[PDB]
């Protein structure tokens, strides 16, 4: 299961 | 930035015994970037509809890919993988050493 | 005994070629899973095990949207990392990032992780406190700042202790006949004459999972680490992995050289020698 709602670099 | 050039092996999934069928592999690891260009040889001739893994990368941050097809190995024929990368000037051919 | 799930993604810019590709595998120890790759004609995760497959529509459409709304962030990531190091809009220019969990034989949390490189060379990762960072260069240290604005290491945290260990579960169960089996090197030594002074002992280890595995070989009961020529794992692509170890001999001590082979298939560890 994927990490959603990740910050952009 | 820095760039790391192709490793190469060239082998059968399982033992070779002539007439019997088999997968052909080409296993192209520790290279970066990721663009490659692999083909899978039959007496000089590219073969046709080799596929490949997806794309992944070692804790280096090195890609590697599986290139494989299914094949039937016999005593006259003679199979190789030929790599291209920005690392190399010209293709590297490595042929299947059907010895070890 | 432990297991571990990753991800991995390659984010790649190809200026006049379209925008930047991005792909994702999944990972169950040496086990991939599924897959995306924003270059496909419908671009959707897709299953690459079995045991996967009985995941419901509502996960795959999740696990889809997630990776299509990664296509258009990890492309706003790239257009910053290139301005954090100054460089034209000319070259090519890839992030990778690898995270995930590691857990024990029952099934709690070792330790997580969430590592990232910029064209190769490692940029930003997260220390194993899942608390703080570590930044390679200044560049970083602007991600690293703007990541701890937005508390994304507590995001990071909750994932990788809630979610990532669950899901991992889930999968060890559901795919147990494989991923929780061991399969055992099958061994042999080959021996090939080099000149009448010495010869090659070729040690072969083949069919084994996971791809784990020591391979050495001993004179006299010592170690030949600098003198064993030790090719790196390969996969055989039926799931199994492949390792040869080789030493050059003098002719007529090949009874002097023992190959070792230790997998967690094995009964018990291997000794092998040169049967002529």
């Amino acid at each position: 299961e994927l990490r959603a709602r990740e910050e952009s670099y | 930035m820095i760039q790391r050039t192709p490793k190469i092996q060239v082998y059968s999934r399982h033992p070779a015994e002539n007439g019997k069928s088999n997968f052909l592999n080409c296993y192209v690891s520790g290279f970066h970037p990721s663009d490659i260009e692999v083909d899978l040889l039959k007496n000089g001739e590219r073969i046709e509809k080799v596929e490949h893994s997806d794309l992944s990368f070692s804790k280096d941050w090195s890609f590697y890919l599986l290139y494989y097809t299914e094949f039937t190995p016999t005593e006259k024929d003679e199979y190789a993988c030929r790599v291209n990368h920005v690392t190399l000037s010209q293709p590297k051919i490595v042929k299947w050493d059907r010895d070890m | 005994g432990s297991h571990s799930m990753r991800y991995f993604y390659t984010a790649m810019s190809r200026p006049g070629r379209g925008e930047p590709r991005f792909i994702a595998v999944g990972y169950v120890d040496d086990t991939q899973f599924v897959r995306f790759d924003s270059d496909a004609a419908s671009p959707r995760m897709a299953p690459r095990a079995p045991w996967i497959e009985q995941e419901g529509p509502e996960y795959w459409d999740r696990n889809t949207q997630i990776s299509k709304t990664n296509t258009q962030t990890y492309r706003e990531s790239l257009r910053n990392l290139r301005g954090y190091y100054n460089q034209s809009e000319a070259g090519s220019h890839i992030i990778q990032r690898m995270y995930g969990c590691d857990v024990g034989p029952d099934g709690r949390l070792l330790r997580g992780y969430d590592q990232s490189a910029y064209d190769g060379k490692d940029y930003i990762a997260l220390n194993e406190d899942l608390s703080s960072w570590t930044a390679a260069d200044t560049a970083a240290q602007i991600t690293q700042r703007k990541w701890e604005a937005a508390r994304e290491a507590e995001q990071l945290r909750a994932y990788l202790e809630g979610l990532c260990v669950e899901w991992l579960r889930r999968y060890l169960e559901n795919g147990k006949e494989t991923l929780q089996r061991a399969d055992p090197p099958k061994t042999h030594v080959t021996h090939h004459p080099i000149s009448d002074h010495e010869a090659t002992l070729r040690c072969w280890a083949l069919g084994f999972y996971p791809a784990e595995i020591t391979l050495t070989w001993q004179r006299d009961g010592e170690d030949q680490t600098q003198d064993t020529e030790l090719v790196e794992t390969r996969p055989a692509g039926d799931r199994t992995f492949q390792k040869w170890a080789a030493v050059v001999v003098p002719s007529g001590e090949e009874q002097r050289y023992t190959c070792h082979v230790q997998h967690e298939g094995l009964p018990k560890p291997l000794t092998l020698r040169w049967e002529p």
